[PDB]
């Protein structure tokens, strides 16, 4: 739709500001290595020369420590047990994998963790026997809320010597919430308690795993057709290669840049240059992207070896230019869960504007509550609900025959694409701001809003919007490949 | 593992020291949350304006802005001194500040005393009083007037007097207040100074606000609307301003301001009770509901400046209601209903507000010795049954001055119920039923069980029996009617009973009564249309019961006589009170409302007070009973003189009955002192167990003013002869115990009370200390946490107190803003809550909280164990 030279120029500019802002963040990290180390205890390792890692990101360090210690071995054991069951007892493989999932949960979280998972699953099943969507959702929400009760938290913490085990239990139960809610809502043979236990105690997704639809799980656990062993080894080899590449990329990002430590020190984030701010935002979003790429590629690889089709991994955040695409293609599993069980039951987007607003509000409110329900989470939810609603409204307005005819008559297709890129620039800026609120909280959001949109309205804002305009041209050009279908 | 440890909490109790020299030493030593002299508090009370700007009362935010604009913080500190006689005996204390309003009141007192002496044939005393008034006016116009600002101000008593003989310069820093036109009201001002004051107070930038003449000019550094004595408009200061304006040839402007007040004051033409003050900008009302002082000055405004048969004034005040709690309070702890009191009685009645209470007068507001408490929601509620089926009635309930009337109309049966007061303890009800067929009358009643509520919402689940176990209410049948007996309760702040109190219902008919616990039911049968009379009597002592048995027997013998006596009495009330011919009907209705409020706030002799008296508010929380103040009494007697001279005389007599006489037991040095508060129960020092009786101070002297008004209305020379020695003694006391300098200009202060000093004679003062909680975090990256402080008061949920985010942004709860300060030390990994100006509401368990914000930092949420903080 655009000249090849023009799109090449936009791609060059996009890579340019990406890498230059990364370089600026690296320089700022080198300047304040001593201060950040004193204040946040940067870790020392030999992976990248004498560089020191930034371990201030809780999720990355938590899951890396767990994988070093126990989870990698348990995942390998699940892989081996699944292959052995396929070779020996294919018809009983779901139950062997259920048994292995329960045993691994016992190994990491002890008896209390398995007992809690079973209690939640049984309560959800019993409530689902009353085939009412409202009752099932109320039960799931109450079980989710129980995780945040101070007394329950104290009792749970008394079970484990270390805090990491308690956090692992909390994450496991948070994901089990989605899993057994999915099962119960689909329930409204093939939906019996053994199948629910197999679905819940499926190890690849036990801790932090993406929501895998029960329909696909049961359909693909009863297939009885499997790929040869050599094909499984080839798939495992390629998946491991890509996973190691992604893990190395995340470690390199944490070593070169200390985005997490800098975001922790608001006073520092308020005195860095504008290029450093942009680079910090890009590095934060891309580190989150690569982190969940690694955290879903292990479950995804295990499911692929098991013969399941896992939800698609997140798409490069440096190709996302809109709220709708961002939330369609980043967490595909959770997006599908929300579409089927939250968005559509409350009318989706087929009951006028107000219905669409209400459905989006319910979806984002549930997502924020699931993530913890903190004030910054609610803020993120409000911002993203507003962004998605505005995008849907503009899309509908343009889709009207009158507006479409006027645009075709007045503006050339190149002009239309340029206008689309200009709008997507502001959309991307707001999306980045909301996701920075998510990652760094309200202080980071206030800092970015003031230093980019208030204290730098004349030229900082226009520079950011021009760079995001080039970025959005490049993102729409790429989205033509997949977004069309 | 992250661990939070609280520390620094505990029980903060103010320590009381002694000695004026020590107080000065402590102030220099510093390092105290706040110092508090009870004598200085009593001095502020004695001024009648407990938080006025002129007396150094300014909010912290106002003081900070005052300093930022240029001004020392010492400009708002009023030095305190103790008055010692030549022998060295402690006469009392006085602020080191001479008030212009107090000087003007002394001036007016001097001329009124001179006039009284002339009436009594004492030319020498009259000449001396005129000379004193002349010199006092000279002092007021030479010292308390600021030519630069052209207004009247208070003057500090500086370490040395000025060359002209004045004690310090006028306090212009603290802004302009209503005391600036007090010389105009009292006539001390000269014509030029009067013109200057009127110009200042007619300026919309100073006092000509939406409701003019507030307690502080808009330019006052401490001015704030909704502050009772720093901007809110009080009807009395407004009337004083208008009266001074008229006195100095500005009657047209005074009339204009009166019209503005009438048009803009909120609820003036509505049927609500007369509250205390108004917002100078919005005009909204606030204060105790049925305020005798505001009602008195509204009647004075009607009789002076508002220009443009009891049946003619129906529902002047909304007297309907149906209380469900013994304490059915409004947002300010005053009863939200307005029961009808008359003739000095100690019980009141409310009109039925709907079908539930229809058939009787629901509210029974017993005036326990010093408080108002509802005894029942339905009591002696008539219900008519014809041919075995209940008769359905249409209610028409209304109140006229001096009576409550409700008419019940049905197809065949009509009932007219008129409720008037017969004696100072009995209310007479006349129920006349008109029917063509026999009827079965049934009376039913309940005793309230719930204790207290606010705005209709119960405060707790406490019951009357639970809260006051000795308050053993028991309904007992009697040969005629009913009676309710009460146990002895000595709740000094909520409920007072002697154990002999009773509420007796006597009926003209013979009825069959059945008692079931806290409810009764009386049944009677009539062969047709008949009139029956019921007397309700609240008797607070056995002697009262014995005396009133005969009175009740007489009332039921001639009920018509007592009904017509009450009707006539109110006819003369209205005839005397309403003497303004050029007043619109709305203004006359306001006057009638004032008369009704004043007569409802009138109490018969009771307990220590052996004279008929008028209290600030019958329904007020701390004004009910026979709690009489001298300041309120002066104005109440000034107003009531025009329609009820006997009661004005009785109120003044009640105030002066406890004037300290020579040879006193408690305070022999305070001869002529008029106690600030006299109530049913004496203070512990006088042998009682009251707790309201206040002798820590007096109020501003305006007694001669009201006594002269009563004389003018009644032209009674014996009244002046009786009151002259008392006024002379009170004036002499003002000159002795409230003149530190000795220049004849008195200062507000406090007496030599046990709450002010030790038995030796050393001034007491309470040194208050602050509290500083701490919260050290171990095993955490403390630089990434949004540390916070929560508190969980008993029986309440935990509420955020303060929070400081990892970026340093600080937020405070609205209830602790400014008082509390939260800081964090990332180096020491501690969080501190500097708590200042602690109050009993701050007593709670304080919880430190550490929580990260942002998905990168994880689900880090840690709570401290909690520490107990208790104050007072
Ligand atoms: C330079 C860098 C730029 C990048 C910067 C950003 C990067 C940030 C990275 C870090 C971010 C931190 C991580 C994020 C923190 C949260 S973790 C991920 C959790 N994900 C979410 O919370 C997303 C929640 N919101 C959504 O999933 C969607 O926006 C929702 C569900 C609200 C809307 O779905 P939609 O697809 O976009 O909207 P639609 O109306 O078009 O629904 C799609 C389908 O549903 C159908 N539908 C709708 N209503 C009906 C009906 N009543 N009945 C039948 N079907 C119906 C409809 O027909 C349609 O059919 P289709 O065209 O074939 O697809
Ligand atoms: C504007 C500049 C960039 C553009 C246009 C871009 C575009 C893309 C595209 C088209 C893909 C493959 C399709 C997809 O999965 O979405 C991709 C994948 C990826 N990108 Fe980027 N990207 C950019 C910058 C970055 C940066 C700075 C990083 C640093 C972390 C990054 C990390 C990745 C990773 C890890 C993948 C996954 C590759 C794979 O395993 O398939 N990208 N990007
Ligand atoms: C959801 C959780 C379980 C995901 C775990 C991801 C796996 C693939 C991660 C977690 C910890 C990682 C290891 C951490 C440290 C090292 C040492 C280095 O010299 C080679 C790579 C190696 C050996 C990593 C390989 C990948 C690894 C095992
Ligand atoms: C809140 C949204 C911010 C997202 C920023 C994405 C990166 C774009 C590059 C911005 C670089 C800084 C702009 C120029 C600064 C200047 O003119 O000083
Ligand atoms: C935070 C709220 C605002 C953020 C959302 C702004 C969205 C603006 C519109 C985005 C582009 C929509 C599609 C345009 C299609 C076209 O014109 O070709
Ligand atoms: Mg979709």
């Amino acid at each position: 739709m655009l000249p090849r030279w023009e799109l090449a120029l936009y791609l060059l500019a996009s890579l340019g500001f990406h890498f230059y802002s990364f370089y600026e963040v690296y320089k700022v990290s080198r300047e304040h290595e001593e201060e950040l180390d004193q204040e946040f205890e940067l870790e020392t390792d030999t992976l990248f020369g004498g560089l020191k890692k930034d371990a201030t990101d809780f999720e990355w360090s938590f899951w890396m420590e767990w994988g070093k210690q126990w989870l990698v071995w348990l995942l390998l054991g699940h892989m081996v047990v699944s292959q052995m069951a396929t070779l020996l007892a294919r018809k009983h493989r779901p139950w062997i994998l259920m048994l292995y999932g329960m045993w691994a949960c016992w190994c990491v979280l002890g008896t209390p963790g398995v007992a809690m998972v079973l209690l939640h699953t049984t309560i959800s099943f019993c409530v689902a026997q009353f085939r009412s969507q409202l009752l099932t959702w109320l039960c799931s929400l109450l079980l989710l809320s129980t995780l945040r009760l101070q007394g329950v938290e104290e009792v749970k913490r008394r079970w484990y010597k270390t805090e990491n085990e308690y956090y692992l239990l909390q994450f496991t139960l948070t994901v089990r919430c989605l899993y057994y809610t999915n099962f119960s809502l689909e329930l409204c043979t093939s939906y019996s308690f053994p199948w629910m236990l197999a679905y819940v105690f499926y190890y690849p997704v036990l801790h932090n795993g993406p929501i895998l639809s029960f329909s696909e799980f049961i359909k693909q656990m009863q297939q009885q057709e499997h790929d040869s062993l050599k094909a499984s080894l080839c798939v495992l080899a390629l998946g491991l290669g890509r996973l190691l590449c992604w893990w190395w990329l995340a470690e390199l990002m944490a070593h070169l840049m200390y985005m997490h430590a800098i975001y922790s020190s608001i006073p520092l984030l308020e005195t860095v240059s504008c290029w450093t701010l942009g680079g910090l935002a890009l590095a934060q979003v891309l580190f989150f992207y690569v982190k969940y790429l690694v955290l879903f590629g292990v479950p995804a690889l295990l499911m692929r070896l098991d013969g399941l089709t896992p939800p698609a991994l997140p798409r490069c955040v440096s190709t996302m230019f809109s709220f709708t695409g961002m939330w369609r293609y980043f967490d595909v599993g959770l997006h599908n869960f929300l579409i089927r069980y939250v968005y559509i039951p409350v009318g989706g987007s087929q009951h006028g504007l107000l219905g669409t607003l209400f459905s989006t509000a319910m979806t984002f409110a549930f997502v924020s509550y699931w993530h913890g329900g903190y004030d910054y989470l609610w803020c993120w939810a409000a911002l993203n609900w507003l962004g998605v609603t505005v995008e849907n409204g503009v899309r509908r307005l343009v889709e009207t025959p009158c507006i479409q005819d006027s645009l075709a008559r007045y503006f050339s297709p190149q002009a239309r694409r340029r206008f689309h890129a200009a709008l997507a620039s502001c959309s991307t800026s707001m999306l980045i701001l909301s996701n920075l609120v998510f990652l760094g909280g309200n202080e980071v959001g206030k800092t970015y809003w003031n230093r980019i949109f208030i204290q730098g309205w004349p030229w900082v804002t226009l520079s950011v919007l021009g760079f995001l305009y080039c970025y959005s041209h490049v993102g729409i050009a790429w989205a033509q490949t997949y977004a069309t279908d | 593992q992250v661990q939070l440890v609280e520390s620094g909490g505990g029980l903060v109790k103010e320590e009381t020291q002694s000695g004026l020299n020590n107080y000065a030493r402590v102030v220099e030593k510093g390092q105290y949350d706040s110092l508090e002299i009870p004598a200085q508090v009593a001095a502020s009370w004695e001024s009648g304006r407990d938080d006025a700007a002129v007396f150094g009362f300014i909010d912290k935010e106002q003081l900070d802005k005052y300093v930022a604009n240029g001004g020392k913080r010492s400009d708002w500190t009023v030095k305190f001194a103790e008055n010692r006689s030549q022998d060295g005996t402690l006469l009392g204390y006085s602020l080191l500040q001479e008030s212009v309003d107090q000087a003007s009141y002394m001036y007016s007192d001097n001329h009124y005393l001179a006039e009284m002496a002339t009436i009594l044939g004492k030319p020498e005393e009259a000449k001396r009083y005129r000379q004193l008034a002349q010199q006092l006016a000279d002092y007021i116009n030479t010292c308390m007037f600021d030519p630069t600002t052209q207004f009247y101000y208070d003057v500090r008593i500086e370490d040395k007097p000025l060359a002209n003989g004045c004690a310090g310069k006028p306090i212009v820093e603290r802004g302009k207040g209503p005391e600036g036109w007090s010389p105009l009201f009292n006539g001390a001002a000269t014509q030029a100074n009067a013109d200057a004051v009127v110009k200042v107070m007619l300026d919309p930038k100073e006092f000509n606000t939406f409701v003019p003449l507030g307690t502080a000019a808009l330019t006052n550094p401490a001015f704030g609307a909704d502050i009772y004595w720093r901007g809110r408009v009080w009807v009395d200061q407004f009337w004083f301003g208008l009266k001074g304006m008229e006195r100095y040839g500005y009657r047209d402007d005074a009339l204009k301001l009166a019209d503005t007040f009438f048009r803009h004051a909120k609820g003036l033409t509505a049927d609500g009770p007369i509250q205390e003050n108004y917002n100078p900008l919005t005009g909204a009302q606030q204060g105790a509901p049925n305020f005798s002082w505001s009602a008195a000055h509204l009647y004075m405004l009607y009789n002076d400046f508002f220009r443009k048969n009891a049946d003619n004034y129906k529902n002047v005040i909304n007297r309907t209601g149906a209380p469900q709690y013994m304490k059915d309070y409004d947002y300010d702890d005053h009863q939200r209903f307005n029961p009808f009191f008359d003739l000095g009685a100690w019980h009141g009645h409310l009109l039925p507000d709907g079908p539930n209470t229809m058939g009787g007068f629901p509210g029974v507001a017993l005036l326990t010795e010093e408080y108002i408490n509802f005894m029942a929601s339905n009591f002696d509620r008539l219900t008519v049954w014809q041919d075995g089926k209940k008769v359905d009635f249409t209610l028409e309930a209304y109140s006229i001055p001096g009576a409550l009337v409700q008419k019940l109309t049905a197809k065949d049966v009509q009932v007219e119920m008129t409720l008037r007061f017969a004696t100072p303890r009995t209310s007479l009800l006349e129920t006349k039923i008109t029917s063509n067929k026999p009827l079965d009358l049934v009376w039913d009643g309940e005793l309230l069980e719930k204790l207290e509520a606010k705005e209709g919402k119960p405060l707790s689940d406490k019951t009357i029996a639970g809260e006051y176990p000795d308050y053993q209410r028991k309904i007992s049948a009697t040969r005629d009617g009913l009676k309710v007996t009460f146990g002895k309760v000595r709740a000094t702040w909520d409920l007072l009973t002697s154990g002999e109190s009773e509420y007796q219902v006597h009926k003209s008919l013979p009825v069959q009564t059945e008692i079931n616990g806290n409810r009764f039911t009386s049944k009677a049968h009539i062969n047709g249309s008949t009139t029956l009379y019921t007397t309700y009597s609240h008797l607070l002592t056995a002697q009262e019961v014995s005396k009133e048995q005969m009175q009740i027997r007489d009332i039921l013998a001639r009920p018509a006589f007592y009904l017509t006596a009450s009707q006539q009495r109110w006819e003369e009330y209205l005839k005397k009170g309403l003497t303004n011919p050029d007043a619109t009907p709305e203004q006359t209705r306001v006057a009638v409302k004032a008369i009704e409020t004043l007569n409802g706030n009138w109490r018969s002799p009771g307990g220590a007070v052996k004279f008929n008296t008028v209290t600030p508010s019958v329904t007020g929380r701390w004004f009910s009973g026979n709690q009489t103040w001298p300041w309120d009494t002066w104005k109440q007697a000034f107003a009531m003189a025009h329609f009820n001279p006997d009661i004005a005389k009785e109120n003044i007599r009640a105030v002066f009955s406890w004037q300290i006489q020579p040879g006193d037991s408690v305070r022999p040095q305070d001869v002529g002192f008029v106690p600030d508060l006299i109530a049913w129960n004496l203070s512990p020092e006088r042998g009682g167990d009251g707790g309201n009786w206040n002798e820590r101070n007096t109020k501003p002297s305006l007694a001669a003013w009201s006594v002269m008004e009563v004389y003018n209305v009644t032209q009674d020379k014996t009244w002046v002869a009786e009151m002259y020695p008392k006024l002379v003694a009170y004036h002499d006391w003002w000159l002795r115990n409230r003149d530190h300098n000795g220049n004849g200009v008195p200062e507000y202060g406090a007496t030599r009370d046990k709450a002010h000093n030790t038995e030796s004679g050393e001034m007491l003062f309470t040194v208050k200390k602050s509290l500083r909680l701490s919260c050290t975090a171990s095993g955490a990256i403390f630089s990434t946490y949004d540390v916070s402080w929560y508190r969980q008061a008993p029986e309440k949920p935990r509420e955020l107190v303060a929070i400081i985010t990892r970026g340093g942004n600080t937020h405070y709860a609205d209830t602790v803003k400014g008082r509390f300060t939260i800081s964090r030390d990332n180096a020491k990994k501690t969080v501190n809550l500097q708590m200042n100006s602690l109050k009993p509401e701050d007593t709670a368990v304080y919880y430190c909280h550490a929580g990260v914000q942002g998905a990168m930092l994880g689900p880090r949420n840690y709570w401290g164990q909690g520490t107990q903080v208790t104050v007072s």
